[PDB]
């Protein structure tokens, strides 16, 4: 899981949608770095933005929050530390073997390494109005 | 008396909306007045999910704290009952 | 369909060369009159009209005037400059106006059309949710010793609460700790909201797919500016439009005149498919016979709207003063009140079809959800 | 006077509660409380030891029966006496 | 087994709420029961014409395969179609609650219905076509510049406009007028009776 | 009622002799039992026996 997670974060083929490689098309899209394939320039790139129309960021007390939250994301990314750490305690299960609270401990990142993935998913979304 | 004479005849209106409204080139009732569905989207109920993956945040973190708590571990009929005189004169 | 060449026009000599509606018409003309006819088309290819700069006559009326022709048996509109030369009978055929569109996208809903009005990319978030939700209702009620016995909440009980709160049955196991309610208590509003704007934006489909009107008159037609409507540049329709009086057609002929594309084409047949290419968003006005040529001819999708517009007719004519005027005019009206003509009409409008008429009628039968629009349940 | 014309909108995050009012969510609410305290009162009468302890309904039950039966998804536990199931 | 019963039960209940609604927030009016060849496929709705009339002269001297049936089929009604005069075939629609139409003449078809008791339509196209005409005797100087102004008059839509103040303006209540008017009701007893039946 | 011959009654044909009416055998079967009301007297009967 944690490595198809860390492939997911990487990588650059969210989506294909039609929109444009550069301000002077169908994109290759990522979430980091959002790209365009199959174009004139075939294999450059672009860094994701969050205001392609220039205006007010606080206005509707929620378009600050959703903004902020997408292009400068968290929810996958705490998505892949919340999984890396409890993937450590798994290989604490040896170290102070017995200790009856170790594999209760690794779980409940695992639990919140869900609830972190799901969340990501929906503002990647809901960020995709258009 | 000719200018009275258009605007009675509606000459001067005629001439008016045509050139306003009808060779206006868009419309207020062309494009406001269709009528089309959609299904939802998730933007649209976006706020649904949040509560609930906040629900389960909170509802680990009351497990949780609830877990040091009888691990690590109020019945008396008298300071209760100041506590019903504090809160019902309150 | 009137006149046209046989593919057997090598073989064959004049008269057996040339078949269709009118021919069928001119041996039947020639039957109860009793004269030898001789079927020639003119090589100028003009309607009977006249001009101001030459004062000459032309086409079928202009060779009966210019003494060529002895009878017109053609589809010949009978207006005020050809009865001033030539006669006319009583008119074989009734035509009018007509506007042309093609079929609205009538077509059946998939088996994934109960599925809908929420997106697709919802119902990946309602199972993920769904899986969200059942292993945490499974942890919170588990993981703690205080016995642990006493709970039933496993992970695959976890799953079938869950799965009851979502269809709204709900299942036996109800949770009894603190904080194993609060998880299940947020759920059931998840799918309190879900479920109940799911009923209602599949109301949404349903009214609005009855909502939509289409066209039946030139009132419905006039009302609704975002479909174009427009003519062919030069002919009857275009000037009929210039002297209306009527405010119907007023509006129109400003509308059409205020549009800033090319609503005036340039031929019938570039009519036909500009409509076909433009899906459901412009209408084209034309005679009403010739529009229900189209629409019994391939791909079956054009269809005549509303009624007539006017009323004009096509007549056989006569040079004015000839012998044959009332005994063609006697045979005209004998074909008609021996209804020969219903028969000679119905041939060439259906034989030369292919397509069904009348398949769309009512939509009574479609007035509940049929099987196929929930069928996919049942698979 | 020339402004622009209205952008439709975004629905909000909070707008699945937007087709009732602000104040009738709270109405339903102190209606919640309300319904849920009562039975308790009722419940913890009747007692004919565990007589008082006969039926189940806690005040955290009470809450929990009043809020199933907002949600529409019943609960396992039902009122017994007369007026407790009024 | 009960969670695919379950997600069943869900679809095709809530189906059933969101079209009972769409019933009863766009009531339409009932499509056309009748058009002009499915009448001779209802011998449960009836039709008739007149009784001594060149509209019924045409059916007996008819080939057409449909007009045969038609023909075929007004032999076989009791009491007959074969109403005398034209009031008591506007009337006898009228009483029969819709089991009853008639085949009559397209001008007086409309003019009855462009009246009170606002109580009829007129649906489907001719059947077959014939034409009102300006009557002269044989040669009679009037009669080639007369039907020159008929021309005349239809060409600048005077004969429209004539037929159109007189039929329309001149009349009343009608069909048209009834499309706008949407009311809803409470679901009155009869409606859900065979629930509690 | 609300008249000046008020007092006067009259035997309901339920079903009329001369009306405009041709009823169907979801309703002629309803307006007989509306007429013969023979669920209010099978009410006399079952109270009764
Ligand atoms: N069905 S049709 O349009 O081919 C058609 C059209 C017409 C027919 C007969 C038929 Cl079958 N006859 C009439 C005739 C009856 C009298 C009135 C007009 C002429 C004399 N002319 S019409 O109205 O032009």
């Amino acid at each position: 899981a944690f490595s198809l997670m860390t492939i997911a974060v990487g990588t650059d083929y969210w989506l294909y949608s039609r929109g444009v490689c550069k301000t002077k098309v169908m994109t290759h899209s990522g979430l980091w770095r959002t790209c365009c394939l199959e174009g004139n320039f075939k294999g450059l790139c672009k860094q994701i933005d969050h205001f392609p129309e220039d205006a007010d960021y606080e206005a509707d007390t929620a378009e600050y929050f959703l903004r902020a939250v997408r292009a400068s994301s968290i929810f996958p990314i705490l998505s892949v530390i919340l999984l890396f750490m409890g993937g450590l305690c798994i290989a604490a299960s040896e170290f102070y073997k017995t200790r009856h609270n170790i594999i209760l401990s690794a779980g409940i990142f695992f639990v919140s390494a869900g609830l972190s993935n799901i969340i990501g998913i929906i503002v990647y979304i809901s960020a995709n109005a258009g | 008396l000719a200018v009275l004479k258009l605007s009675e005849q509606g000459v001067l209106d005629k001439l008016k909306n045509k050139w306003w409204y009808d060779k206006g080139e868009c419309g207020a009732k062309d494009s406001g007045s269709k009528e089309k569905t959609s299904a939802l989207s998730l933007s649209n109920v976006a706020g649904v999910f949040y509560i609930l993956v906040g629900g389960l945040g909170l509802a680990m973190l009351v497990a949780l704290i609830e877990f040091c708590y009888k691990s690590r571990a109020l019945f008396d009929r008298g300071v209760q009952m100041l506590l019903t005189t504090v809160g019902a004169f309150a | 369909p009137y006149v046209m060449m046989k593919k057997n026009h090598e073989m064959l000599e004049g008269n057996e060369r040339y078949e269709g509606y009118c021919v069928d018409l001119a041996a039947e003309i020639a039957k109860h009159c009793g004269f030898k006819y001789k079927l020639t088309i003119v090589g100028d290819g003009k309607y009977g009209a006249r001009d101001a700069d030459t004062k000459i006559w032309n086409g079928m009326v202009g060779e009966l005037v210019y003494g060529k022709a002895d009878i017109a048996i053609a589809p010949l509109t009978i207006t005020l400059v050809r009865e001033e030369v030539i006669d006319f009978s009583k008119p074989f055929m009734s035509l009018g106006i007509s506007i042309m569109i093609k079929k609205p996208q009538k077509s059946k809903p998939g088996v994934f059309s109960f599925l809908d009005p929420l997106a697709y990319e919802i119902w990946m978030c309602i199972v993920f949710a769904y899986i969200g939700v059942s292993v945490v209702l499974f942890l919170v009620s588990r993981f703690s010793p205080y016995s642990e016995s006493t709970n039933e909440f496993g992970i695959f009980n976890s799953l079938w609460f869950s799965l009851g709160a979502f269809m709204q049955q709900g299942c036996d196991i109800s949770p009894r700790s603190l904080s194993g309610r609060i998880v299940g208590g947020v759920w059931w509003f998840f799918t309190l909201i879900i479920i109940s704007s799911y009923t209602a934006n599949l109301a949404a489909f349903l009214t609005v797919e009855r909502m939509v009107s289409p066209i039946e008159s030139a009132e419905d037609l006039s009302k609704q500016t975002e479909i174009a409507y427009g003519t062919l540049d030069s002919g009857s329709t275009k000037e009929f439009f210039r002297r209306s009086k009527i405010a119907v057609f007023d509006k129109m002929w400003t509308y059409m005149r205020s549009a800033e594309p090319s609503v005036f084409v340039r031929t019938t047949a570039e009519g036909v498919a500009r409509v076909r290419k433009s899906k459901g968003k412009y209408a084209y006005l034309l005679e009403s016979t010739m529009n229900e040529y189209i629409e019994q001819r391939k791909p079956c999708d054009t269809m005549k709207v509303g009624g007539n517009l006017d009323s004009k007719g096509y007549g056989i004519a006569t040079p004015k003063g000839s012998s044959l005027g009332t005994p063609v005019n006697l045979a005209v009206l004998k074909l008609s009140e021996q209804g020969v003509l219903d028969k000679l009409k119905n041939k060439w409008w259906y034989d030369k079809g292919e397509c069904g008429a009348k398949d769309s009628g009512s939509k009574e039968k479609t007035s509940a959800l049929s099987l196929s629009n929930v069928a996919g349940v049942f698979y | 006077i020339m402004i622009k014309k209205p952008q439709k909108s975004k629905p909000g995050v909070f707008s699945f509660l937007d087709p009732l009012a602000y104040e009738i969510w709270m109405c339903i609410v102190f209606a919640y409380i309300g319904v849920s305290v009562v039975l308790f009162l009722v419940s913890r009468f009747s007692p004919y030891q565990s007589s008082e302890s006969t039926n189940e309904f806690g005040i955290f039950n009470s809450l929990w029966f009043s809020l199933g039966a907002f949600m529409q998804q019943g609960c396992d536990i039902s009122p017994r006496s007369l007026s407790g199931r009024i």
